[PDB]
RNA sequence: AAACUUUCAACAACGGAUCUCUUGGUUCUCGCAUCGAUGAAGAACGCAGCGAAAUGCGAUACGUAAUAUGAAUUGCAGAUAUUCGUGAAUCAUCGAAUCUUUGAACGCACAUUGCGCCCUCUGGUAUUCCGGAGGGCAUGCCUGUUUGAGCGUCGU
RNA sequence: AGGAAUAGUUUUCAUGCCAAGUCGUACUCAUAACCGCAGCAGGUCUCCAAGGUUAACAGCCUCUAGUUGAUAGAAUAAUGUA
RNA sequence: UGCUGUAAAGCUGGGUCGAACGGCCUCUAGUGCAGAUCUUGGUGGUAGUAGCAAAUAUUCAAAUGAGAACUUUGAAGACUGAAGUGGGGAAAGGUUCCAUGUCAACAGCAGUUGGACAUGGGUUAGUCGAUCCUAAGAGAUGGGGAAGCUCCGUUUCAACGUGCUUGAUUUUUCAGGCCAACCAUCGAAAGGGAAUCCGGUUAAAAUUCCGGAACUUGGAUAUGGAUUCUUCACGGCAACGUAACU
RNA sequence: GCGAGAGACCGAUAGCGAACAAGUACAGUGAUGGAAAGAUGAAAAGAACUUUGAAAAGAGAGUGAAAAAGUACGUGAAAUUG
RNA sequence: UUGGGCCCGGCUCUUGUCUAUGUUCCUUGGAACAGGACGUCACAGAGGGUGAGAAUCCCGUGCGAUGAGAUGACCCGGGUCU
């Protein structure tokens, strides 16, 4: 996953499996003030929901993510 | 197979989250009594029957 | 041990709501840290403030609605008693005590009499 | 030939998952569950099998309700919160 | 004569009898009347700082509030947790709530996490297109309201 | 039905603007991942298909690719099996 | 170790052991085993025996390791021989995939190897499917049977539209008009069906990611063009042509 | 069903199928079928340390009233075996 | 011969709080809850726990005492106004 943040401009996350790809754009927006370029969705084996993020050329997820704590 | 439901997927997740070992701190509490995973399940011998 | 609930209920529905946002924010910060700690009994604590704002705010509105329905004929259905099915059907003590004209003047003329014997 | 190369046949599922009961026992062409009855309105039982009623009736499962109503019979089907004693 | 075989004894095995017990069963008696469309019983899937079960619970998820009580919990770890106290632990109590997806199971469908429609609010230059939040739309029958049909029929 | 005189089209001509939800997607598909109680000489639908010989997609040899798996060692009576 | 009794049995010495138990008078019973091809469990002889022989076939050296016929690398000898022992899928399985560690049990020899065991990682779509359509068929509904669970009917003896279009009016009300023969629903990962390709990239995903280049559907909407004073375009004998062309 | 009190009852092959994570594990397409399995010690004091071994383990040592109690754990019969 | 509206009690139900007397000496034992001696309480010598058979160590048992709440046309005992 942080090959993806390092390389493609991608953030990787676990949402909930009930959401869809406008709920989690509109998500990433509200609580780190990105724009999403797209959304590629993926439900994992153990069965829980995976979240490709890239964020528009605007943006460096390499700093949103320092910024939100997990690199 | 490959193409498979929704609700066939969730029934194999669940599966794999219960074939797991005993967690070892468990035995060290007052008055344990299981020593081992009595319910695990290999792939090849014991079917899932979905 | 985290938010007291009798400090939550002077509270505005404003202030509970802006207070239900910052324990999410926090919530959300600790999984981020559980990602490399990872080890985080502190997560219990904010989890059960979050149960305790959303009983606080619940409990709030709730008894709103129950002052505005006050003495109401109908009333919303969560708000109504909740005994049995069955009795709520029973008949309600008024309709029990229902007494034809002609049962009511035998029961006046004919009480029960207090007597004994031996005298 | 009936017995193991006709056993190498057997690919095609007669019955899956019930969404009422849960088995796999929903049978597939016939839309029923040959366990609980589903889609019928009532369950599926007869008195010539005890032992299929023991499985699967009230409080094989959670109860998440009458679990509490011999409590609540207790105190008369109370209305209203506890007082804090002076 | 050894080896070998057979019998006994000792010790060691194999195995789990015997003896002792027992939060279980079984029978009898005494008392009580309380499931569900205000969504039951049952099903599925989830939920813990570290859990697969069992037990508990429902995205407020081994629980929230309240009442009582009064110093634990404990396998390890750990308060921005606590002790002459609005205070540790507590399915002690329990009257307030939460209560996923379902199920008599109720918009339609269901081997699909498939497809409508209505109302309020809201995002994309939008009564129509695309998105989000909340609230709705089953059947049989009763009483009533309203809008109607029939040269069935009265009167003018 | 609606359309001109200094005005409506028409997005079935060109260019430009916006958006496209949900579930599946790893791997085996078989002389060991399926069913035959098993890593069983059984059974289980289908696509692609090189050179030589030849009537031939048969048999026999070969290239690409893939395997070299199946307890092993020493001897070679009788009776077997092929 | 002995003693008593014809006997059923009773008592005692020594060893082992660790929590209860016996005599006598009576009461009571789920009260005495060698057998039932008895029941459950346990164990022998057989016996280190039958056997571990289909599918052409293995060998040298090095590395690793406590340990190598069986692991890895190199050399070689072979085979499948494209109707494959190659490369993919459908059904079915469900993590067996990949990396790291790892050998108690399993791989009827072995094991440093493994589809085993342990810990993690891994499945990205407007364009591929499902989803939608109907097929044989299945099946709700006014209803007609049946004591009833339910059976029958679906072109179903029925007052069966959650209709649509404009002129707009905002007033979320109207004004009309047009029809209602048919149409609950389910039924195909091989039938029908909107639209994507190439190059690259991972330990393990890719027509899904990255780079580049397109396409389809739904919507909005501006410019340019085209058309009209002969109002709704011209040309060609014609077949027909065109950027448009109520 | 909910709440209680009892017995000349059974005592882990008995007693409910289940005294235990039992309607569990497992079988069957399905209706259904359906086990086995209780006891170290008062207390883990669950054997530090040395040594042989690749290791599992052994030998010393150690704890304990007892290791003739070592999580193959109360006693520990018979068949069978050294 | 007389209806009705209410307050307090009783009864009924639920529930809080409170309670006698050895851990004295000797022996055995790892442990005294065993045996011996001397006692105590007893309307309590049921049962359980605690390092072995515990009335007297703990919880209870027996006996009572004292409070809080709820409900009752369809239970009754007194009071209040029409
Ligand atoms: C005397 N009573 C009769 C009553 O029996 C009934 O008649 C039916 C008639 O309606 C039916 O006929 C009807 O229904 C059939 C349907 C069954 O397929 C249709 O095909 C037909 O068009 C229709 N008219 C006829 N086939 C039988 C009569 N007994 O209805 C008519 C009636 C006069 O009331
Ligand atoms: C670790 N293995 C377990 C083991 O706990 C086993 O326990 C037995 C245990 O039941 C025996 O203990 C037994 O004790 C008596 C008597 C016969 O001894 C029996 O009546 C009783 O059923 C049983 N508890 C014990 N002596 C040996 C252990 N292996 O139980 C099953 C098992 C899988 O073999
Ligand atoms: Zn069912």
């Amino acid at each position: 996953a942080m090959k993806k943040v390092e390389d493609g401009n991608t953030l990787v996350f676990q949402v909930d499996i009930k959401s869809n790809k406008h709920q989690i754009k509109s998500a990433v927006k509200e609580l780190y003030d990105v724009d999403a370029l797209y959304v590629n969705t993926l439900i994992r084996p153990n069965g829980t929901k995976k979240a490709y993020i890239r964020l528009t050329s605007d943006y460096d997820a390499l700093d949103i993510a320092n910024r939100i704590g997990y690199i | 197979p490959s193409q498979k439901s929704f609700r066939t997927k969730q029934k194999l997740a669940k599966a794999q989250k219960q074939n797991r070992p005993l967690p070892q701190w468990i035995r060290l509490r007052t008055d344990n009594k299981i020593r081992y995973n009595a319910k695990r399940r290999h792939w090849r011998r014991t079917k899932l029957g979905i | 041990a985290g938010v007291k609930t009798f400090e939550l209920r002077t509270k505005s529905k404003e202030q509970l709501e802006s207070q239900l946002v910052e324990l999410k924010q926090e919530l959300a910060t600790l999984k981020v840290q559980k990602l490399q700690r990872p080890s985080l009994p502190r997560i219990h604590t904010v989890r059960k403030n979050i149960a305790r704002v959303l009983t606080v705010i619940n409990l709030n509105q709730r008894e709103n609605v129950r002052a505005f329905y006050a003495g109401k004929k109908y009333i919303p259905k969560d708000l109504r008693a909740k005994k049995t099915r069955a009795l709520r059907r029973k008949l309600t003590k008024f309709e029990a005590s229902q007494e034809t004209e002609k049962a009511r003047k035998q029961r006046i003329a004919f009480p029960q009499r207090k007597f004994a014997i031996k005298a | 030939g009936k017995g193991t190369p006709s056993l190498g046949k057997r690919h095609n599922k007669s019955h899956t998952l019930c969404n009422r009961c849960g088995r796999r026992s929903f049978h597939v062409q016939k839309k029923t569950c040959s366990s609980c009855g589903y889609p019928a309105a009532k369950m599926r039982s007869h008195n010539w099998a005890l032992k299929a009623k023991r499985r699967r009736t009230t409080g094989t499962g959670r109860m998440a309700y009458l679990k509490h109503v011999t409590r609540r019979f207790k105190n008369g089907f109370q209305t209203g919160v506890a007082k804090a004693q002076t």
